[PDB]
DNA sequence: GATCTGGCCTGTCTTA
DNA sequence: GATCTGGCCTGTCTTA
């Protein structure tokens, strides 16, 4: 539990406040940039490698059949585990455009060949959506379940604009909790069904979700109706059979309070808790540990790596899970002239 | 229309009405009301057919372009 | 408002009563918003300009009515958007910018390609085919590799939001063709046409004559950035 | 004859349009910095080396007994050559101060010791003069002639400031002639006489004097009372006879109109005139050459070298000579933003 | 070929 | 150890 001070000796204008880590096959994949593509990189995907301190982002090229994307800022990303057919699949929905709008496509990412030379190829596939489409919303949480034996994802909270019909130019750039059902997306095809919830009277955002073999567990997320942060933790579980995607949910007592973590993954099931916002004003400094089993979430706080007094005095953090118990942190940065790195960089790593 | 700051020109009304007036120039509190005709949400006026997701209000002046954003934390700032 | 006409009953395609004299003057622009935003960032700058945009693009629809001179009357609006510079247009039309292949804003031409050809051009760019052409990227229905595909679409890499009537600004146009025989005199103080390749003293030693001379004649005395005053 | 562009390596922010180059021993010495004596060089006075285009000054240093020189901007520069007794000397006088009052002080500079690792050490020697002083002058010239066997120098020409009646603080800054009478100083003791000629009626500044075997050649000057710029030239021939230096003169018909020249030595006796001015306005542009003998000045017409189009429409040039046919011409400089190099440098060769 | 020393170079401190 | 290619780096060009 140490943390190491990175610098982003070139492009560090790229990386924003709200941004995605897609971790697939080893080295991982920067997502989310400021502004449309340039031609330095005209996909908008970056390779990510951090070596001697130094984080040093490459280029990444796209297939010849794929599609191309926006840099979607705020998503709700899924990780497609390797298994029939096509290892390994990143399921992104659906963000906001850096053209200030909100995309309702989903995306199927994966990775194509290699190398040459230490160089990979991507593809990203956007797959039609035949519903009963959920309503474009960022901040979502999206989790893949499998279950006798098949696979379907659950799709669940975020915010949206205001409804089409009330929104005033002068209340436009307003954000509401979209209404609070669950929707039951198959990867393929694009049926997707919508199922209202019997406990969960409301919706939220930011909350960060765990799914385990056909269970699902939403830590707490945050509400903009009551300006509640609700330490309850959400416990559904799905049966897929057919015809009907039955859904059942429950509520456990107690859990974290949290918005916005960074769940970086461990062991085989055993997550870290990194940390992120408990009230509006204070950030969560405590690491948190969580695992997940059959019996239920067991929750532990782990002694926190000691942090330098700029990153315990930093007004807000944010960042991303690089895998194997590492996680990448960011801290804006002030100064005269500009720095003009915005962000000074952190890794912090476990045992 | 001679860049004249406000504490300029009560400057300038004092000094011209102290000495020989006999005040020509008007205060300050009624130029304040005066231009309330000049600047905008003082005319009554209306679209047909009404416009498209735009508030039917006529009195709106200087509003706040953020135009309502959700300055919670975790959001973009 | 540059200028207010009237049509009705009919028979003209317009009759004039009111044209600005001095539409470039100081006097005659009325500012609408302002911010303290950088022009380089997109995400601020669409998130406050929406509305504006947005009531804008609702407003070309309908009429509206005003008592004025006694009587109710009705008024329609056309908006020409003309007053920004290369660089805003091209990063709020979808372009690249600045020094890009693809050179003109209202054409297809490459800039190789406008290089041999100069004189023959047709004006083909407007707002709703780089919406579509935007479409075409995105989508990719014919599956080309990056090259080829920004090739179909000349250059439309990201979605334009705001509409911008395809003509020419003047004052930076002037700028831009006096750098261009600034730079054409700065090399025939010398003899580039013998030598080819000159050392960076000797462009040195010819932009100084040549600011000497400048100072010496016509009352000049460089400048970093050029204004419009001395191209003038 | 032939001229290459020199680079203006760093330090070159201590020439200024008056300057003066000392030439003995090989290297040649920069004297007249701009500004007082910064601590960079506590003594004021360079060596200067021109190797591949560089221009490189290093910083001399005085020796134990000597007195302390204030950078002079136009002195009057005497070569005394090498003989009995402490050859060679260097006669500098008198000029004026960085600030604007003039100095009327006779210095001698001479060698002292070297090396060890390409060092040389000077010494300045300040020598009183009893008299009957010449009055503060600048822009006059000195110049040394051996008259069996005794060695005398002739000092002649030169401004000064207003006499301290007339003398106003709005004609301050106003220079005016000073009386055209030359003046006999003895190298050694600082006895000086001082002679009045029918045929020299005003006093000139800036004139090349050339000196050679008991006689003395004036070139033509500038005289500030009718602004003409005589093409007489002059000669005056004197002779040290005890106890009286007695002085003639006479008037010569033709003489160069140029004044402020750079005169290079190349020959035993015969000189490479450079020049300054020809008018005001109209710079020159022609190179002569000037040979003396016992009979007289012989003039020649030589092919001047090729000039830059630069340094054919400068408005002012200025220089010295760096001795065995090369000189050093200097070109201000006009750009913005500041190069800040001022002073672009040509280095001119014959033969 | 070893040695020595002057001058070159760079980083920090000070008022601006 | 010989081969190669992706990507790093550097200089000029363009509108500001
Ligand atoms: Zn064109």
């Amino acid at each position: 539990m140490s943390l190491q001070p990175l610098t982003a000796v070139n492009c560090g204008s790229l990386v924003q406040p709200g941004f995605s880590l897609l971790d697939l096959e080893g080295d991982v994949y920067l997502f989310g940039q400021k502004g449309w593509p340039k031609r330095s990189c005209p996909t908008g995907i970056f390779g990510v490698r951090i070596k001697k301190g130094e984080l040093k982002l490459r280029a990444i090229s796209f297939s010849n059949n794929s599609s191309y994307l926006p840099p979607l800022r705020c998503p709700a990303i899924a990780h497609f585990e390797a298994q029939d057919g096509k290892p390994e699949c990143y399921l992104i929905h659906g963000g906001r455009t850096p053209n200030n709008e909100l995309s309702s496509s989903l995306y199927m990412l994966s990775v194509d060949s290699r190398g040459c030379n230490r160089k990979v190829t991507l593809r990203c596939e956007e797959k039609e959506l035949v519903g009963d489409v959920p309503s474009a919303r960022y901040g979502h949480t999206l989790s893949v379940i499998n279950s006798r034996g098949k696979t379907a994802c659950v799709l669940f909270g975020g915010r949206s604009y205001m409804p089409p019909t009330e929104r005033t130019t002068q209340n436009w750039n307003s954000v509401v909790d979209c209404p609070p059902q669950v929707y039951l997306i198959d990867l393929e095809f694009g049926c997707c069904t919508a199922h209202t919830l019997p406990e969960l009277t409301d919706g939220q955002s930011f909350h960060v979700a765990l799914a385990r073999q056909d269970c699902v567990y939403f830590l707490g997320g945050h509400i903009l109706s009551s300006d509640c942060r609700p330490s309850r933790l959400i416990r559904l579980h799905v049966e897929l059979l057919l015809g009907s995607p039955v859904l059942t949910c429950t509520i456990l007592h107690e859990g974290l309070t949290i918005t916005s973590a960074i769940a970086s993954p461990i062991g085989y099931h055993e997550y870290i808790i990194f940390g992120g916002y408990q009230s509006e004003t204070q950030k969560r400094m405590e690491c948190t540990y969580v695992g997940l089993d059959d019996v239920g979430v067991h929750m532990e706080s782990r002694e926190p790596p000691q942090w330098t007094s700029e990153i315990s005095h930093s007004r807000t953090w944010f960042g991303g899970s690089l895998g194997k118990g590492t996680a990448l942190v960011a801290i804006p940065s002030e100064g005269n002239p500009t720095p003009p790195e915005a962000y000074h960089f952190y890794q912090v790593s476990f045992q | 229309n001679t860049f004249l700051s406000c504490s300029q020109y009560h400057k300038m009304y004092r000094t011209v009405k102290a000495t020989s007036g006999r005040q020509i120039f008007q205060p300050l509190h009624t130029l304040r009301n005066a231009e309330k005709e000049l600047l905008p949400g003082f005319h009554q006026f209306e679209w047909q057919p009404a416009l498209k997701n735009v508030s039917t209000s006529w009195d709106v002046g200087i509003i706040d372009g953020l135009s309502g954003w959700t300055v919670s934390v975790d959001d973009v700032p | 408002i540059m200028s207010i006409s009237i049509r009705l009953e009919g028979e003209d395609d317009g009759i004039t009563i009111f044209q600005e004299q001095k539409p470039n003057s100081e006097l005659s622009c009325r500012p609408l918003c302002l911010m303290f935003v950088d022009e380089s960032d997109h995400e601020t700058l669409t998130a406050i300009l929406g509305p504006v945009v947005a009531e804008r693009k609702a407003m070309m629809e309908s009429r509206l009515i005003i008592s004025v001179g006694g009587l109710l009357r009705s008024f329609r609006f056309f908006f020409r958007g003309t007053g920004y510079d290369e660089k805003m247009v091209r990063e709020m039309e979808g372009l690249e910018a600045s020094g890009s292949t693809y050179i003109c804003t209202l054409c297809d031409s490459t800039r190789a390609e406008a290089s041999q050809n100069m004189v023959l051009h047709s004006i083909t760019r407007s707002h709703d085919e780089n919406l579509e052409r935007y479409e075409i990227w995105r989508k990719n229905p014919f599956s080309e590799s990056a090259d080829e595909l920004r090739d179909r679409v000349k250059g439309v890499s990201a979605k334009p939001f705001m509409e911008t009537q395809p003509t020419l600004d003047a004052l930076h146009c002037d700028i831009g063709n006096a750098t261009e025989f600034y730079k054409i005199f700065q090399d025939e103080i010398g003899e580039v046409y013998q030598k080819p390749n000159p050392s960076r003293e000797e462009r040195r030693r010819w932009r100084s004559t040549l600011d000497k001379q400048l100072r010496k004649k016509m009352k000049l005395k460089p400048v970093m950035r050029m204004n419009g005053n001395y191209a003038r």
